[PDB]
């Protein structure tokens, strides 16, 4: 929900979290709620 | 040149999400025109309301292909394709696209158990299936076989022979052709197509007979020999009872040839299948592919 | 009798030494090219 | 058929035709073991 | 029937394909001419092509045709005709 | 008039039109934050409206590309395969003209001696065990950019003139001199001719043998070119009329023609290839605007 949001909005710059396997966290799905895109996406440009 | 489509009813959030899933697709359009409503978007204003399959095949040949580009707040941007240039097409059909394949539009295998991509107050959205050309030929031949053998009775293997027609396979993706036992959901009924084929195969031998029985003195030397062979191999006992015992009119022969040539240039639709797209590369996981547009 | 042969593949972390200025890289300023597929245009940076 | 049984092979003699050239053009393969607990293995053989 | 077979089959095969035996087609045009004795001379040479098409990699075979009992019955019929032409 | 001035004006207009197609004016607010590299890239800001040729990257096992890793510009053929691991496989025009029947025995053996290995032998066995040819292997385009790594990367042109990049050394289609022929009353009638590929089958008493022909003619109209090719092939057409009934192999025609694209009359030149010392005569078409039309069969 509201993915175009985090692709668009202001973002607070966070210090390095020092977490290994960011790709692995995602591909193993540690998180219930994630959206990824492998290559660049026009899905944030439609605002209805 | 672009085309705007504004829908007629309201849309649910799930419907707008369906469009965002379908943001690249081919849509046929009747009028080559800038502002089109959902009352004429798609192919359901033609199929299901008017003669089906062969006029549908002629119409899918003659409508305007137009691809979705972007969905606005509630409007559709459809860019119509120019010849010789690249576009991008998403994969809706079941058969896997590969590189260098030619693409064509077949009418949808109109089972009424489909998920009905939009269904907006007695209007629904139907797209043609983009498919490789080899499979399109194979699907056309299987449909004509089903429409031929569905009229015969008293085959006691009719269920298994219709099943062996309906099961086709192409690059490890099976599909069952939904024209089973004449459920009449959309059989498409193809009755002029089979009638036209059998008018051709019945009016052929006597027309080539009445032509070849004349002017052999001239040294054609190839045609006369070939027709005797070709005719007397299959129809080995040729013209015993003769029907009328050789009382023909030149006007009758005129009408025979004129009819048998009308049948061909009116089955022109099932004659050929044009290559609407030549796909150059295919993206990963076979979601969409960048192609070039031809014809 | 028999002599059963068997291979095994390991994981090794494996360190390296190299004396200084052993091998020179002569290189380019990176060049830019662009191709326009009509949904996404790819910009490619090459360097020799 | 007896030897394929008594060493544990089903579906014998993959073809005389197409699967000949297919296998000699590509690895034949097999379904993966459902449970695997220790990694990769293969053991060859010399008679002696 | 000799004219129908010799016309329709022989000339038109060697014209439609394998355009080298047109010298032999001039020979079979003179065979269509009423010079039967000289015509049936070299029926071996115009049988060799039938041998080539009945069996691949052409050999020489006996002059009467492929089926053995039909081959003997042809000769029996020819002796019957030679005894009683009428 | 002045003449020289107007000529310079037209040349400046063409160069500025090339820049208008190449770069894009930016109407971002364009503030002074960025580094100078991003500054000059935001001033230029290329897009790919400049090449206007359509290519495709392709991966092929390098055992099959024996002269074609050296001689840029070749027809290529997509062979789909029932092997899941590689679903498509790419094929040289010469690799398929080996077992084409038009090629004489000396040229056929000479090319084969180029093309002798285990992979190529297995692929030719697969092609022969295929029933027909034209819809198990198919036309794909014209070669540029051979990489020759482990699995060789081939670019291939679907449409436009044949060039990798820089629009320099625009390569040309290389056709084997034996396999091509131009059926028309006047060869090279007035101007630029259309180059076609004709697949013709033949049956020597047991199996089908294919033949790969390339025709060059001034006619654009496909009905006219199949009407001249029936007149060319009327004898063997007759032989297939006898074959296609007694056979049961799923094919329904004698051959098929498909357009490669344009050429130029003065851009036709002879020559020879050589790979591993085998001199091999070719007719090198020089500048080709590749334009694949549909396959059109004739029976």
């Amino acid at each position: 929900e509201n993915w175009q949001a985090t692709e668009i909005l202001p973002k607070i710059e966070a210090p390095l979290n020092i977490f290994n396997d960011i790709k692995t966290y995602t591909a193993e799905q540690l998180f219930d709620n994630l959206r990824i895109y492998f290559g660049d996406d026009p899905s944030r440009y439609n605002i209805s | 040149e672009t085309v705007y489509c504004t829908f007629d009813h309201k849309l649910s959030l799930s419907d707008i999400s369906t469009l965002c899933k379908l943001m690249n697709i081919v849509i046929p359009i009747p009028a080559h025109h800038h502002l089109i409503g959902s009352g004429n978007l798609g192919l359901y204003p033609i199929v299901s309301s008017n003669k089906d399959y062969v006029h549908i095949r002629n119409v899918l040949r003659t409508m305007v292909v137009t691809i979705l580009q972007k969905v606005e707040g509630n409007q559709l941007v459809l860019r119509k394709p120019m010849t010789g240039q690249q576009y991008a097409i998403k994969n809706t059909g079941p058969f896997p696209w590969e590189k260098g394949d030619t693409l064509t539009l077949i009418p949808p295998l109109s089972t009424h158990s489909e998920e009905k991509l939009l269904k907006l107050g007695d209007w629904e959205l139907t797209v043609p299936l983009v498919v490789p050309t080899a499979i399109a030929a194979e699907i056309n031949i299987r449909l004509l076989c089903i429409g031929l053998i569905a009229v015969h009775r008293e085959y006691n293997e009719m269920q298994t022979i219709i099943d062996e027609l309906c099961s086709i396979q192409y690059r490890d993706v099976l599909i069952k052709l939904p024209d089973i036992v004449n459920d009449k959901q959309s059989m498409y009924s193809m009755k002029t197509a089979c009638i036209s084929l059998s008018m051709i195969t019945a009016m052929a031998p006597d027309i080539v007979r009445t032509y070849i029985d004349r002017l052999t003195l001239e040294d054609h030397s190839m045609l006369l020999i070939k027709c005797q062979e070709l005719l007397s191999k299959r129809t080995t006992l040729s013209t015993q009872r003769c029907g009328q015992l050789h009382a023909t009119d030149i006007k009758d022969e005129l009408k025979k040839i004129k009819s048998v040539l009308t049948m061909i240039d009116q089955i022109n639709s099932l004659t050929n299948e044009k290559t609407y797209f030549v796909v150059c590369d295919v993206s990963a996981d076979n979601r969409m592919a960048t192609c070039i547009y031809k014809n | 009798a028999a002599t059963l042969v068997r291979t095994d593949n390991f994981d090794v972390e494996c360190l390296l030494y190299s004396s200084r200025a052993a091998t020179s890289i002569i290189l380019d300023d990176p060049t830019v090219t662009a191709e326009a597929k009509d949904i996404v245009t790819t910009y490619n940076f090459t360097q020799h | 058929t007896w030897i394929r049984h008594h060493v544990g092979i089903e579906k014998p003699n993959p073809s005389e035709g197409e699967a000949l050239n297919i296998i000699t053009f590509g690895g034949i393969n097999k379904n993966p073991p459902s449970i695997l607990l220790h990694g990769q293995q293969a053991i060859c053989e010399v008679i002696l | 029937d000799i004219t129908k077979l010799q016309n329709v089959v022989n000339e038109y095969l060697k014209s439609k394909g394998l355009n080298k035996g047109n010298f032999e087609n001039m020979f079979t045009n003179k065979e269509k001419f009423e010079s039967q004795f000289s015509d049936i001379h070299r029926a071996l040479l115009r049988l060799g092509n039938s041998i080539r098409w009945g069996s691949n990699v052409p050999i020489d075979t006996p002059y009467v045709n492929l089926t053995a009992e039909d081959s003997s019955e042809i000769e029996n019929n020819l002796q019957d005709a030679e005894k009683n032409m009428l | 008039m002045n003449s020289k001035s107007s000529a310079r004006a037209a040349i400046v207009d063409t160069v500025e039109a090339v820049k208008k197609r190449k770069y894009i004016s930016i109407e971002a607010g364009t503030l002074n934050n960025v580094v100078e590299k991003e500054r000059k890239f935001l001033k230029q800001f290329l897009s790919g409206r400049e090449n206007l040729r359509i290519a495709a990257r392709v991966f092929t096992p390098c055992e099959l590309l024996a002269p074609e890793l050296e001689n840029l510009g070749m027809l290529m053929y997509r062979f789909e395969t029932d092997v899941d691991n590689p679903k498509i496989l790419f094929v040289g025009l010469f690799f398929l003209c080996s077992n084409a029947f038009n090629v004489s025995a000396c040229v056929r053996t000479a090319l084969t001696t180029m093309y002798t290995n285990s992979m190529v032998d297995n692929v030719l066995s697969m092609i022969n065990t295929c029933k027909y040819l034209e819809d198990k292997v198919s036309l794909f385009g014209v070669t540029s950019l051979v990489s020759c790594g482990s699995s060789c990367l081939l670019s291939c042109v679907m449409q436009g003139n044949v060039y990798d990049a820089n629009k320099e050394n625009i390569h040309g289609l290389t056709v084997l001199k034996e396999i091509f022929l131009e059926p028309d009353w006047e060869p090279r009638q007035h101007s630029t001719q259309y180059v076609y590929v004709v697949h013709v089958y033949k049956e020597v008493l047991s199996k089908l043998q294919y033949g790969i022909y390339v025709v060059l003619t001034s006619f654009q109209n496909e009905d006219l070119v199949v009407d001249i090719l029936r007149q060319y092939f009327e004898k063997e057409r007759f032989l297939f009329l006898n074959y296609l009934i007694n056979s049961n192999t799923t094919l329904s025609y004698f051959g098929s023609v498909q357009r490669i694209g344009r050429c130029a009359t003065e851009d036709i030149k002879s020559g020879f290839l050589q790979y591993r010392g085998i001199t091999l005569p070719v007719i090198k078409l020089e500048n080709i605007f590749v334009d694949l039309s549909e396959k059109k069969v004739f029976v």
